[PDB]
C-alpha cells in the first residue's frame, strides 16, 4: 500500500566515541573516530590527519577498542553496535585496495535481561585475553580470545552488585582484575573482582569495600608501575592501589563536571579532562622513586590547560597535539604550547570540524527567489549554539555557513514582508548574590542592537518566589530578530522569569493584513511536575521596532501551533484548541478537543490535522466548518512514543519514534464498520538510527518543471540530532517492487562490514515489537550499486526482467538500471 | 614546568570469519546446576 | 520368630562387609518388610543400571525360601513382569544353611547368564544361542531406557 | 534532587542528546514520574460480568460472563478517551454523588475505555469457565482458557479408568474427579483455534495452578493421576502433543513392553520415580556411613510415596517439580510440617539434575540470585525490564528485611520463602508504575484489607505523586495498564461488585 524512499543528504557529524593506535600498520598512528553508523581512519602524520578510508557499519556504533594478541603484528579492532552485533576487525591492505576483514562476529543479545542505565561498557584486558561486556544489569558478560578454537564461546557471569557505574581493567596484575564503582542504597562504592575463566566466576580482588563521593562516575586504571586506580568525582579525585590512599578536592574542578579523559604518557604520569563548559584540565601523577627501586605516588594535581569545545572524548595524538570530538560543538584540533598566551590559556586551536547536529528545529526558504532553498538549521547547545545556512551545490556540494549565537536556539521561521528570522533561544545565567542574574559570557541575546523585556502582570504573587539559591543555573529564553543579509541580532525581546518559550510561528490571522510573529510559552519551575500556566504572545515587527500586539493566558504550556486557514490552532497540554483574530486584535476560542495525553507536535493539511502523541502514538482529526467542532476521523492503537510526525498526502501520515524507527500510518479503506474506520493501519517500518527531530517540506534541488512524471513525488526533509539530514519520498508500486527485488540481491553481492545482516539493520525494534521493514526503500543501499565493480553489477542484473518503460517486462541490463539509479541520486 | 617533554611518536608529527561468537545457549541458572552436577560424577 | 532372632544378628556382619555390585538395607526395626539396592555387576549386559529389590524375610524364615520380587522392570532371562525370579535357592529347595548374604551374590552371578535350561520366556532361549546380539542391542537399551 | 523533575527539562534535554549508547530505554521511561493517574472515579456503572485481566500488549480486555459459558473480548480505547466528559472536574476524586452530570459520564464510562468486540461460547457440554484461569500466547495472538465441569456421584467411575498407575491420588470426598477441557481462542476474531479433553482428573484451572507456558511450551500437571501433559503451541494456535511424564519417560516406552508383554496391574514403579529414587541413592551413597545408609531404607517407604503437587519449566526443557505428601496434596494436611523436595528434570535427556530438600539454603541462594528466570514474567516483550530481587538493589533490600525481621526463626524463615515457590505464570505484570526503581512503595499493599490509601512516591526526589483508594468514603484487586497510566481497583463486599476507574485528568 505504502512504498516510500528513504535517502541520506548529508551523514552523521557528531563523534561518539574516538580512539587511536596501530590499526593500518605497526609503525603508523592511527586515529579512528565513530559517528554513529560510520567508522573513519585517520593517520596521524605531519601535514594533518590524512583520510584513509571511511566505512560504514550496519549498526549504532557502542563499543570501539583496539587491541593486539600475541601474534599479531598489528592491533585489531572490536566493534559492537547498540543492536549487539559484535565483531573483530582486521586491516588489510592489497596493492591500492583497502579492505576490512571480520576475523570473528557473532550476536550477544540476551533475550532477558534488563539494559543497564549507564549504557553499553566495553572492555579489554591488557593482555589481550578477555573481552567484557556491560549489556544487562547483573549480568557480566566475557568472551574468551582463544585464537585457536573456532567457536568463541561467550558465557555471562552473575555480578552481584546490580547498579554498576563504570567498570575498568587493572593493569600489572596477574589473572585479570576488574576495578568498577556501583551504587546502592549505602551510597557510592569501589569494589575489585579476579576473574577466574575456568570456574566461570568472580573471585575476591585485592581490595576492600570502600564508601566514596557519591558523584563519583569514573575510573582510569593507571598503568605500571604505579598500578591502582583513578576515581574522578564532582568535587574530588581520589587514587586506590592496595592501601594507599590519596585524596584531592580542587575548587577549580567543581565548577562544572568531568565527562572524559585520556592517557597521554604510557607511565600515566600526565592525563588529559574534559568537562561540559568546554575547559580543559590536566592531571599531573607526580612520582617519588625510593631506594629499592619501588616506585610510589606522591601526590596529584589539576591544572586548567584552557577552553575548548564541549568535549565528548579527547585522544592525545602526538607532540602535544589533542583531538577534541563534540557533539554539541565542532570538533577541534588543539596544540598545547610551552608557554601560555597573554590570557594564560596553553590551548592553541589549529583546526575546526564542522559539525552540525544536534539540529534542533530548521525551515526551508529561498533568498534568492531563484528557486533554490537554503536549510536554516538551530544547530548547536549552550556555548555552541549556531545557525548554519545549509546550501546545496557550489557557488563538496554542501556549503555551510556559521553563524555563532553562544546560546542555545530552539526555534525559527522566517517573515518574507519584513525580511528577517525569528528565532528563540536560551542562554543561561546564575543567581548572583545580589539577587540577580549575571550571564556567564556575552552572547546574542546581550549584544543586540535593540532590547526589550516582556511588561506584563498576568501572573501575580500568587506563587511564592521559591529559595533562589545563590549558583543554581537559570535559563533565560528570548526571542531574536535576525536580518537575512548580515544575521545580526536587531532584536531581542526577553520573556519574564520561568518562561519558557516553545513554540513560534509568523502569519497572517484573519481579514487583518499584517503578519505578525505568534510565541507560545509555558511557566516552568522546578519543583512542578508539569506546567499549569502559559501564555501566547503575539509580536509585530515594524520599522526595526517590535511591538506587543496582544497577549493571551492558557492553563497549560503551549508545546506546538500552526496557522491553520486564517486561524490559530494551538495544543496545550491534553488540549488541542482553535483560536480566532477577531476585529478588535485579541484571540477567541473557536473549538477544543481535550483527548490526548500530551499533544507535543501537530500538521495540517487542507481541513485535516496530524496530532503526534508523547505516547499513544499519531491520532487524525477533522475540522467541521459548518459545525464548528473537531470530528477525530481515526487514530492508531500502537502505543509509540512519538518524537515527529508530518503528513506525506491526504491518507499517508508519517512519524518518527524515539527508538529510531520510522513508521507511516494509512486511512483504513477496507473498512465496513465504524470501529473499524477508527483504526490507522501502519504500512510502513524502518529502523533508521537516528532520533529524528524535525520535519519540513522542501528540497535543495531545483525543482523541476514540467516533469511530473518522476519516480518520486513529494519532498520531505528531516534532521537528526547526530547531524543527519535525510530526504523522504514516495514511490509508485511499480517502482517500489522493482528496487525491493533489487535491494534483495544486492545483499548477496555486497559483504557488510562485521557480516551483519542489511534486514536485521533495517528490522523495526523496540520495546515492544520487532518486525522486519515494510514499504522502505534504504536509499543508500542503491546508491552504493554505483560503486561496484562491473561484473558485480552484472550478478545482479543476472535472470532479472525489467520494463524499459513499454508496460512489459524485458531482460534487465545493468545500463539500464544505472539510468533508474541517476535519477533517483541526484533528487538529493 | 608540567607541560614540558610531551610524548613524541615521531619528529615529523605535524611539522571468512576464522572464528564465530556464540552465546551458550543454556540459561545461566541451569548452568549453575548443571557445573554442580558433573562434580557429583566425579565424587 | 525364629527369623527375626536370626536375621537381628545377621545384620551387623552384611552391613560391615557390604558385597560388591549387591547391597540392602532394613526398614526401621522390622524384619517382615525390607528393601534392597542391586547395582548391574560389571561387565554385565546391565551394567551400570541400579535395580530396587522388594524383599521380604517371612516369619516362617528360614524354613521357606525368602520372597523375592524386582520393582524396576528388567528384561531378564529368568523373570517375568511380576518381577519374580524362581530359582531352586529361591524355592523348595532352600535350606536354612543359606543366608540373606548369599543370595544376593547368586543373584548378582544369575543376571550376568540365563539358566535356558529351565527358562521363564522361550523366545530368549532362541534368540540367545540364534543371535544374541539382538538379545544384547536391546537389553542394553531396556537398561538404559528405564534404570538410568 | 535534579533541577529536570518538570517535563519540560526532559522533553528539551531529549532533542539535543539521544544519551548513551542503550540508554534511550530509560530516557523515556522516566517520563512516568510525569504521567501517571492522578484522578479517580467511584463506583462505574459495567456489566454484568466478571473482569479478568489485560493482555500483556494492553490491547484486549478479557471478562467472563455470568453464565461462565463464554468469554467476553473487549477492546482498549486508550485512558484519554473520557477526558471530554470530565472537563471542568477538579480535585483528585469525583465521588458518586447525585448531580445529573457525574450520572451520566458513571453510565457511559466504562463504554467508553472499553468497547465490545467479540462473545465467543466455548463450554457446550455443562462445562463452566473458570473466572480465575487465563493465559495469552507469546505473540499475544491467542489465549487459552481452561472449562471443568464435575463428575455425577454416579454411576462410579470405572476403577480401570479413574486408577490408570500405581502412583494414582485418591480422590477427596470435598472435591469429586471432573472432566477439563481446554481451549485455545484467537483474541482477533475470536474463533476457537482448538481443544483439548481431560478425563477424570484434578487439574487446579485455578490462578494457572497446574498450568505454565513457556514461549510456546504448554505444561499441565495432572494431580489425580501423577502425570504430565505437554503441549506444542503453534503459530496458529493448534496444539500439538509433544510426551507425556509419569510412568514412562520415553514416548515409546509403552510401544516396546506391548510387543513384549502387551499386558495397577504393573507393580513396577514409575520410570520419572525411579530416576529420583537413583538421585536420592547415589548422593546418599557418596557419605558411605551406616547413618546415610540407615536413613536411606529407613525413610524408603515414606518417600517412595511422594507425590507431585505443582510444577513450572525453567526452559524448554527443563522442569522444576515440587514433591510433597500424598495427604497434602489433597489438602487435609499443613505442608510446612511435611518435607517438600523440589526436583529439576530433563525432558530430551531424561535425568534428574538436581533434588533440594525444603530446607536446601542452596536452592535459596539460587532463587534470591535468579529471581529474575524463575518468575520468567513479561516473556511477550523482547526488552524486558524486570522488577525483583535480582534485578533492583532496593528489591534486594526488602528481602534482606523480610530475613532478618523472622531471624531476630533461620529454618522456619527458609520455609516460609520458599512457600511461593513455584510461581504461577503471567502473575506479575509489568506495569512502569510498579516498578521499584522509578516508584517507591510497600509491596504489601499489593503482590488483610489495606485501611490507608496507596501512596506512590518518586524515588528521584521522594515526593507523593498520586494516591489510590478502592472504597467508598472486603477483597480488593487491583489490575494496571502493562504501560499506559490506568488502572482499576475492585472493591468486593458480599455481593457488592465495586469498581473504581484511576486514570489520568489534566487538573484544569
Amino acid at each position: 500500500m505504502s512504498y516510500n524512499y528513504v535517502v541520506t543528504a548529508q551523514k552523521p557529524t557528531a563523534v561518539n566515541g574516538c580512539v587511536t593506535g596501530h590499526f593500518t600498520s605497526a609503525e603508523d598512528l592511527n586515529l579512528l573516530i565513530a559517528k554513529n553508523t560510520r567508522l573513519e581512519i585517520y593517520v596521524v602524520t605531519a601535514e594533518g590527519l590524512r583520510p584513509v578510508k571511511e566505512v560504514g557499519m550496519y549498526g549504532k556504533i557502542a563499543v570501539m577498542e583496539l587491541f593486539r594478541p600475541k601474534g599479531e603484528s598489528k592491533d585489531l579492532l572490536f566493534i559492537l553496535t547498540a543492536k549487539y552485533n559484535a565483531c573483530i576487525l582486521e586491516y588489510k591492505q592489497s596493492g591500492e585496495s583497502i579492505d576490512i576483514i571480520t576475523r570473528a562476529h557473532g550476536n550477544v543479545q540476551d533475550r532477558i535481561g534488563r539494559p543497564s542505565e549507564t549504557g553499553i561498557i566495553g572492555i579489554i584486558d591488557p593482555e589481550c585475553r578477555m573481552i567484557g561486556l556491560r549489556l544487562y544489569d547483573g549480568l557480566f558478560k566475557v568472551i574468551p580470545l582463544d585464537r585457536d578454537n573456532k567457536e568463541l564461546k561467550a558465557f555471562n557471569i552473575r555480578l552481584e552488585e546490580l547498579h554498576v557505574i563504570d567498570v575498568k581493567f587493572l593493569y600489572g596484575c596477574q589473572a585479570p582484575t576488574i576495578c568498577f564503582v556501583y551504587q546502592d542504597p549505602q551510597g557510592r562504592h569501589v569494589k575489585t573482582y579476579e576473574v577466574s575463566l575456568r570456574e566461570k566466576e568472580f573471585n575476591k580482588g585485592p581490595w576492600k569495600q570502600e564508601n566514596v563521593e557519591a558523584e563519583a562516575s569514573m575510573v582510569i586504571a593507571v598503568p605500571e608501575p604505579f598500578g591502582g586506580a583513578i576515581i574522578i568525582g564532582q568535587e574530588s579525585i581520589t587514587y586506590h592501589n592496595g592501601d594507599k590512599y590519596l585524596a584531592i578536592a580542587p575548587p577549580i574542578i567543581k565548577q562544572s563536571t568531568i565527562v572524559c579523559h585520556n592517557r597521554v604518557d604510557p607511565n600515566g604520569s600526565r592525563y588529559l579532562l574534559g568537562d561540559m563548559e568546554g575547559r580543559l584540565f590536566m592531571l599531573l601523577l607526580e612520582k617519588e622513586e625510593q631506594m629499592d627501586g619501588t616506585v610510589t605516588l606522591k601526590d596529584l594535581r589539576v591544572e586548567l590547560l584552557g577552553e575548548t569545545s564541549i568535549a565528548e572524548c579527547l585522544t592525545y595524538l602526538d607532540n602535544g597535539v589533542v583531538f577534541v570530538g563534540s557533539r554539541l560543538g565542532d570538533s577541534q584540533l588543539v596544540k598545547l604550547n610551552v608557554d601560555s598566551n597573554e590570557q594564560g590559556s596553553y590551548v592553541v586551536a589549529m583546526e575546526t570540524f564542522t559539525n552540525l547536529g544536534p539540529i534542533v528545529d530548521m525551515c526551508v526558504v529561498d533568498l534568492e527567489r531563484q528557486g533554490q532553498g537554503q536549510l536554516v538549521t538551530c544547530s548547536g547547545a549552550f556555548k555552541e549554539g549556531s545557525l548554519r545556512i545549509i546550501r546545496n551545490g557550489i557557488g563538496q556540494k554542501l556549503h555551510i555557513r556559521t553563524v555563532p549565537l553562544y546560546e542555545s536556539p530552539r526555534k525559527i521561521c522566517y517573515q518574507e514582508v519584513s525580511q528577517c528570522f525569528g528565532v528563540l533561544s536560551s542562554r543561561i545565567e546564575v543567581q548572583d548574590t545580589s539577587g540577580g542574574t549575571t550571564a556567564l559570557r556575552p552572547s546574542a541575546s546581550t549584544q543586540a542592537l535593540s532590547s526589550s523585556v516582556s511588561s506584563s502582570k498576568l501572573f501575580s504573587s500568587s506563587t511564592a518566589p521559591h529559595e533562589t539559591s545563590f549558583g543554581e543555573e537559570v535559563e533565560v529564553h528570548n526571542l531574536l530578530i535576525i536580518d537575512q543579509h548580515t544575521f545580526e541580532v536587531l532584536h531581542a525581546h526577553q520573556f519574564l522569569q520561568n518562561e519558557y518559550a516553545l513554540s513560534l510561528v509568523s502569519c497572517k490571522l484573519g481579514k487583518d493584513p499584517n503578519t505578525y510573529f505568534i510565541v507560545g510559552t509555558a511557566m516552568v519551575y522546578p519543583e512542578e511536575a508539569e506546567p499549569k500556566q502559559g501564555r501566547i504572545v503575539v509580536f509585530q515587527y515594524s520599522d526595526g521596532k517590535l511591538q506587543t500586539v496582544a497577549e493571551k493566558e492558557v492553563k497549560g504550556a503551549v508545546y506546538s501551533m500552526v496557522e491553520f486557514n486564517g486561524k490559530l490552532l494551538a495544543s496545550i497540554n491534553s488540549t488541542v484548541r482553535l483560536y480566532e483574530w477577531t476585529t478588535e486584535k485579541e484571540l477567541r476560542t473557536e473549538c477544543n478537543h481535550y483527548n490526548n495525553i500530551m499533544a507535543l507536535y501537530l500538521k495540517t493539511k487542507g481541513d485535516f490535522i496530524l496530532v503526534g502523541d508523547l505516547m499513544r502514538s499519531v491520532l487524525l482529526l477533522a475540522y467541521k466548518p459548518m459545525e464548528g467542532n473537531f470530528e477525530e476521523i481515526a487514530r492508531d492503537f500502537n502505543p509509540n512514543w512519538m518524537s515527529a510526525v508530518e503528513i506525506l498526502d491526504d491518507d499517508n501520515f508519517l512519524g518518527a519514534e524515539n527508538a529510531f524507527n520510522l513508521f507511516v500510518c494509512q486511512k483504513d479503506s477496507a473498512a465496513t464498520t465504524d470501529e473499524e474506520r477508527q483504526h490507522l493501519q501502519e504500512v510502513g517500518l524502518f529502523h533508521l538510527g537516528e532520533f529524528v527531530n524535525v520535519f519540513c517540506h522542501g528540497s535543495l534541488v531545483m525543482q523541476n518543471l514540467g516533469e511530473t512524471s518522476t519516480p518520486t513525488q513529494g519532498s520531505v526533509l528531516f534532521g537528526t540530532v547526530n547531524g543527519m539530514i535525510g530526504l523522504v519520498t514516495s514511490l509508485s508500486e511499480s517502482w517500489y517492487n522493482l528496487l525491493l527485488d533489487m535491494q534483495n540481491r544486492l545483499n548477496k553481492v555486497i559483504k557488510s562490514v562485521g557480516k551483519i545482516e542489511h534486514s536485521f539493520w533495517r528490522s523495526f525494534h523496540t520495546e515492544r515489537k520487532t518486525e522486519p521493514a515494510t514499504g522502505f526503500i534504504d536509499g543508500d543501499l542503491i546508491e552504493s550499486f554505483l560503486d561496484i565493480s562491473r561484473p558485480k553489477m552484472q550478478e545482479v542484473v543476472a535472470n532479472l526482467q525489467y520494463d524499459d518503460g513499454s508496460g512489459m517486462k524485458r531482460e534487465a541490463t545493468a545500463d539500464d538500471l544505472i539510468k533508474v539509479v541517476e535519477e533517483l541520486t541526484r533528487i538529493h | 614546568d608540567f607541560l614540558k617533554g610531551l610524548p613524541v611518536y615521531n619528529k615529523s608529527n605535524f611539522s571468512p570469519s576464522e572464528q564465530i561468537i556464540v552465546t551458550e545457549k543454556t540459561n545461566i541458572l541451569l548452568r549453575y546446576l548443571h557445573q554442580q552436577w558433573d562434580k557429583k560424577n566425579a565424587a | 520368630s525364629t527369623s527375626a532372632k536370626r536375621i537381628q544378628k545377621e545384620l551387623a556382619e552384611i552391613t560391615l562387609d557390604p558385597p560388591p555390585n549387591c547391597s540392602a538395607g532394613p526398614k526401621g526395626d522390622n524384619i517382615y518388610e525390607w528393601r534392597s539396592t542391586i547395582l548391574g555387576p560389571p561387565g554385565s549386559v546391565y551394567e551400570g543400571g541400579v535395580f530396587f529389590l522388594d524383599i521380604t524375610f517371612s516369619p516362617d524364615y528360614p524354613f521357606k525360601p525368602p520372597k523375592v520380587t524386582f520393582r524396576t522392570r528388567i528384561y531378564h532371562c529368568n523373570i517375568n513382569s511380576q518381577g519374580v525370579i524362581c530359582l531352586d535357592i529361591l524355592k523348595d529347595n532352600w535350606s536354612p544353611a543359606l543366608t540373606i548374604s548369599k543370595v544376593l551374590l547368586s543373584i548378582c552371578s544369575l543376571l550376568t547368564d540365563c539358566n535356558p535350561a529351565d527358562p521363564l520366556v522361550g523366545s530368549i532361549a532362541t534368540q540367545y544361542m540364534t543371535n544374541r546380539a539382538e538379545h544384547d542391542r536391546m537389553a542394553r537399551q531396556w537398561t538404559k531406557r528405564y534404570a538410568t | 534532587r535534579i533541577q529536570n523533575q518538570n517535563v519540560i527539562h526532559r522533553l528539551e534535554r531529549r532533542r539535543i542528546s539521544s544519551g548513551k549508547a542503550g540508554t534511550h530505554w530509560h530516557q523515556v521511561r522516566v517520563f512516568h514520574q510525569n504521567v501517571f493517574p492522578n484522578f479517580t472515579v467511584v463506583n462505574v456503572e459495567k456489566p454484568p460480568c466478571f473482569l479478568r485481566k489485560f493482555s500483556p500488549d494492553g490491547r484486549y480486555f478479557i471478562a467472563f460472563s455470568s453464565d461462565q459459558t463464554s468469554l467476553e473480548i473487549y477492546e482498549y480505547q486508550g485512558c484519554q478517551a473520557a477526558e471530554d466528559l470530565l472537563q471542568g472536574y477538579e480535585g483528585e476524586i469525583l465521588s458518586n454523588g447525585n448531580d445529573q452530570r457525574s450520572v451520566n459520564i458513571r453510565g457511559r464510562l466504562f463504554e467508553r475505555f472499553f468497547v465490545l468486540l467479540h462473545i465467543t461460547n466455548v463450554a457446550a457440554n455443562g462445562e463452566h469457565l473458570n473466572r480465575e484461569c487465563s493465559l495469552f500466547t507469546d505473540d499475544c495472538r491467542c489465549v487459552i482458557v481452561g472449562s471443568a465441569a464435575y463428575l455425577p456421584d454416579e454411576p462410579h467411575p470405572p476403577f480401570f479408568e479413574v486408577y490408570r498407575n500405581s502412583e494414582s491420588v485418591t480422590p477427596n470426598p470435598r472435591s469429586p474427579l471432573e472432566d477439563y477441557s481446554l481451549h485455545i481462542i484467537d483474541l482477533h476474531t475470536g474463533r476457537l483455534c482448538d481443544t483439548r479433553t481431560f478425563k477424570c482428573d484434578k487439574v487446579v484451572l485455578s490462578h494457572n495452578q497446574g498450568l505454565y507456558l513457556y514461549k510456546n511450551i504448554l505444561a499441565i500437571l495432572s494431580v489425580q493421576q501423577q502425570t504430565i501433559h505437554v503441549f506444542q503451541v503453534t503459530p496458529e494456535g493448534t496444539f500439538i502433543d509433544v510426551r507425556t511424564i509419569g510412568r514412562f519417560c520415553y514416548e515409546d516406552d509403552l510401544l516396546t513392553v506391548s510387543a513384549v508383554f502387551p499386558e495397577f496391574r504393573d507393580p513396577f514403579i514409575n520410570s520419572l520415580k525411579h530416576r529420583l529414587l537413583v538421585y536420592l541413592w547415589r548422593r546418599a551413597e557418596q557419605d558411605g556411613s551406616a547413618m546415610a545408609k540407615r536413613r536411606f531404607f529407613q525413610y524408603f517407604d515414606q518417600l517412595r510415596q511422594l507425590r507431585m503437587w505443582k510444577m513450572q519449566l525453567l526452559d524448554e526443557n527443563h522442569l522444576f517439580i515440587k514433591y510433597t505428601s500424598e495427604d497434602v496434596v489433597t489438602l487435609r494436611v499443613t505442608d510446612p510440617s511435611q518435607a517438600s523436595f523440589f526436583v529439576v528434570y530433563n525432558m530430551v535427556t531424561t535425568e534428574v539434575i538436581a533434588v533440594f530438600e525444603n530446607t536446601s539454603d542452596e536452592l535459596l541462594e539460587l532463587f534470591e540470585n535468579f529471581c529474575d528466570l524463575f518468575r520468567n514474567a513479561t516473556l511477550h516483550s523482547e526488552v524486558q525490564f524486570p522488577c525483583s530481587a535480582s534485578s533492583n538493589n532496593f528489591a534486594r533490600q526488602i528481602q534482606r528485611r523480610f530475613k532478618d525481621t523472622i531471624i531476630n526463626g533461620h529454618t522456619e524463615a527458609v520455609r516460609r520463602l520458599l512457600g511461593q515457590l513455584p510461581i504461577s505464570a503471567q502473575s506479575y505484570s509489568g506495569s512502569p508504575y510498579l516498578d521499584l526503581s522509578l516508584f517507591s512503595y510497600d509491596d504489601k499493599w499489593v503482590s488483610t484489607c489495606g485501611d490507608h490509601p496507596i501512596r506512590f512516591y518518586a524515588r528521584d526526589s521522594g515526593l507523593l505523586k498520586f494516591e489510590i483508594q478502592a472504597g467508598l468514603l472486603r477483597l480488593v484487586a487491583f489490575t494496571f495498564h502493562p504501560f499506559e497510566p490506568f488502572a482499576i481497583s475492585v472493591q468486593r463486599t458480599n455481593a457488592e461488585y465495586v469498581v473504581n476507574f484511576h486514570m489520568r485528568h489534566c487538573c484544569t
